[PDB]
């Protein structure tokens, strides 16, 4: 679902460094070495905010009390 | 259904055994301390007072330890009480080419219990006979074994 | 029993052959060269930095009311792994509650955070865009809405520097309209080898200094191979009269292990690459809690009292 | 005294077989009679070719000689004996791992037993 | 029961196998260092039962001469110099 904060082999936060992340590839023409202007620098927390799947924004829209 | 040995130590303790007989292989006083310690384990399995050690194969100008030496040093320290020492000569697994051609490692020898030459492989301690193992099992009993 | 006559110990001579240099220092990373030191102090060093020094987090978590998506031990989990800044030894140890289990909370031991939130609809929203920031309002449960409780005596012990979250921007939970979280979050004392989340230091590490040196000296489009295999920087090519290029080692640090030359069929004669066995390269990540200056400072203090209580328990004996 | 070689010898041969560590060394001497071959730690003790020998096999370590020669030592049963081809004998000595032959026509290499050694190289 | 003597100790005291409790390699290693830097202790080297119990298991074979005892004793105290001087040095470096 979110974001893995705490990236599993190190231990840098990266909970935060997706939303900013993510308007990076919309609005920066940038590829995936966007997310080196972030501060990752290892291959560990780098596996991480660049191949996970926000399986949560397809999640939400399923309110039982969507009262419509 | 026949004689062969059943058990016998497996993948990583077989090729490590490769490399720790192997006569390139030096140790310096901590780590042939440390290692013995933690092969013999002697509180939790017991039955001994003060472990015994051997002399540095080559020393000066440093004190190195050999790794053969080093299975020797087990074989000693699991000793029966009194019984005279071990002497085996039997063909070891990895052929000698390997190393070298006319290369002398080919075949364990080890009289009164030291690996004078022969590195442990497979046969030496595993699921084949007349190596290691199972002459310590016959020579020393079982629950030594 | 051989001992080689060399080995004896000497405080003053270790002291003496020891070297420390602090290559670049900031409010998170710190790179700084030890020496003179052997392997298992180095491996010391960085277990307690990793494992042994303490820092607060999240223990326990009380939901009063969650009817999120999250699955609810996921979101304690989820709460427990952020992080809080307070200097941990302001605070003791927490007993932990055998039976007669209750009565197990203090100002000292513990402290509480509070958030709640209720995403509730947003009608400014002109036409449909799931942003959804801007169709509903509290939509994501930040990190930075864990707002502190002081319990007592606390709203004095740290007015000087509040208890709060690391990091106000890290995410925690998403709600869409009409669901609520409501809880608070008991923080306690922590030793990172029991979980990971107390561990203050991210990441804590040392490289032995690699050793390049040149046995012949390579020549002309050679040279400009030789300054391409390792990364920039580390790898000068002289400019030297005679003749027409050679390269020679600047400072190699920067160089990482990689060993690409031994590959080369040409290369393989002329260069080795060794590691002198007593500089130690530590580099020392924090994660949001303390400057690493006193993370490695604490971390050899907290050896030099582990050490001082196995000396005691010893001296009853 | 119980010392059973003072030869002098020099090197003929020196390899190097998939060691970075100990390299297999020869070195025949004297009248020819005497091929010696054995190992060494060639990371600590560097020995090449025609590099001369004083070799020395004792039985106790014990004695100033020890520290003025002997700049390197080892130490290691001697498993295996043989009158062969001729009143020849050889003599094959281990040293943890570290081979050695030694071949004399049974003079000067008379008193070699079935015992430990204490071999002391002073180059 | 921080450390506890196991109960294989010789009479003499000449061969005991400390036993600190709560505790991995991340002391034991250093300590063993230590220990070897002192030239009357013929063997030290420690070991774990099982990881899961925190429990490691020390053990040091001593000349005749002094006891075991006041040599982790000596040991410890050593250490705790190496820590000094590390910190000392360290803190030398910043302001
Ligand atoms: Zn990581």
């Amino acid at each position: 679902m979110i974001i893995p904060i705490r990236c599993f082999s190190c231990g840098k936060v990266i909970g935060d460094k997706w939303d900013t992340y993510l308007t990076l590839l919309q609005e920066d023409n940038t590829e995936g070495e966007a997310l080196d202007k972030l501060g990752l620098q290892r291959y560990c927390c780098r596996r991480m905010i660049l191949t996970h799947v926000d399986l949560i924004e397809k999640l939400l829209c399923y309110n039982p009390l969507s009262k419509q | 259904t026949s004689g062969d040995p059943l058990r016998g130590l497996i993948q990583d303790h077989v090729v490590m055994g490769v490399w720790l007989t192997c006569k390139d292989t030096f140790y310096t006083r901590d780590e042939y301390q440390q290692l013995l310690f933690q092969a013999l384990k002697p509180d939790e399995t017991g039955m001994y007072g003060r472990i015994k050690t051997l002399p540095p194969a080559i020393q000066r100008p440093g004190i190195y330890w050999t790794g053969k030496q080093i299975i020797s040093s087990v074989l000693l320290n699991l000793k029966p009480s009194d019984r005279p020492g071990l002497n085996l000569k039997s063909k070891a697994k990895v052929p000698g080419k390997y190393w070298s051609p006319d290369s002398e490692e080919g075949s364990v020898l080890f009289d009164d219990g030291e690996l004078l030459c022969g590195i442990l492989d497979k046969s030496s301690f595993g699921a084949s006979a007349f190596g290691l193992v199972h002459s310590v099992h016959e020579l020393y009993g079982p629950d030594i074994a | 029993y051989y001992f080689d006559e060399d080995n004896i110990w000497d405080l003053d001579k270790f002291k003496k052959n020891l070297k420390v240099s602090i290559t670049s220092l900031d409010q998170e990373t710190m790179v700084f060269e030890i020496s003179g030191i052997d392997a298992s102090i180095a491996n010391a060093f960085r277990r307690i930095l990793i494992a042994e020094i303490p820092t607060l987090a999240f223990e326990f978590v009380y939901i009063i009311n969650n009817t999120s998506i999250i699955q609810d031990e996921v979101l304690s989990h989820r709460i427990g792994l952020v992080p809080i800044s307070a200097d941990p030894d302001m605070f003791k140890w927490f007993q932990h509650p055998l039976p007669g289990q209750e009565a197990t909370h203090t100002d000292y031991d513990t402290v509480v955070f509070s958030l709640n939130k209720k995403c509730e609809f947003n009608k400014n929203a002109a036409t449909d865009e799931k942003d959804p920031k801007r169709l509903y309002v509290n939509s994501e449960v930040y990190s930075g809405d864990l707002i502190w409780k002081p319990q007592g005596r606390q709203e004095e012990r740290f007015a000087d520097n509040p208890i709060r979250v690391v990091n106000p921007d890290i995410v925690v939970a998403k709600l869409r309209p009409g669901q609520e979280i409501d809880l608070e979050a008991h923080a306690i004392l922590g030793i990172g080898q029991d979980h990971a989340k107390f561990s203050p230091v991210a990441t804590a590490s040392y490289r032995l200094l690699p050793t390049i040196h040149i046995l012949s000296p390579i020549e002309g489009e050679d040279a400009v191979k030789f300054q391409k295999c390792f990364p920039k920087g580390v790898i000068e090519l002289e400019e030297g009269p005679d003749g027409k290029k050679q390269a020679r080692v600047a400072d190699v640090r920067k160089d990482t292990v990689s060993r690409e030359c031994l590959r080369h069929p040409e290369f393989a004669d002329k260069v080795q690459l060794g590691r002198v066995r007593d500089h130690y390269l530590f580099s020392v990540e924090s994660t949001g809690i303390m400057k690493p200056d006193v993370l490695f400072i604490k971390s050899i203090a907290v050896l030099k009292s582990k050490c001082l209580a196995v000396k005691s328990s010893l001296q009853n004996i | 005294e119980s010392v059973l070689l003072d030869e002098i010898f020099t090197v003929t041969s020196v390899d190097k077989q998939k060691y970075q560590r100990v390299s297999r060394i020869t070195a025949v001497s004297g009248q020819n009679d005497m091929n010696l071959t054995l190992d060494i730690n060639s990371q600590i003790y560097p020995l090449e070719k025609d590099a001369t020998f004083s070799l020395q096999i004792t039985s106790n370590l014990n004695s100033p000689d020890l520290k003025e020669a002997a700049d390197y030592i080892m130490y290691g049963k001697v498993y295996r004996v043989e009158e062969a081809k001729d009143e020849k004998v050889s003599v094959y000595v281990s040293f943890g791992g570290l081979l050695m032959a030694i071949e004399g026509s049974h003079r000067k290499l008379y008193r070699l037993s079935l015992d430990h050694v204490y071999l002391l190289l002073r180059r | 029961e921080k450390i506890i003597i196991l109960p294989g100790h010789s009479a003499d005291l000449t061969s005991v196998t400390f036993q600190i409790q709560k505790e991995d390699h991340t002391l034991g290693n250093s300590l063993r260092y230590v220990i070897m830097k002192n030239p009357e202790v013929e063997f030290c080297g420690y070991s774990i039962p099982h990881p899961s119990e925190a429990k490691m298991n020390f053990r040091i074979q001593t000349a005749p001469s002094t006891t075991a005892v006041d040599v982790l004793r000596k040991g410890l105290d050593d250490l705790i110099d190496l820590c000094d001087a590390v910190t000392e040095k360290f803190t030398e470096q910043l302001p």
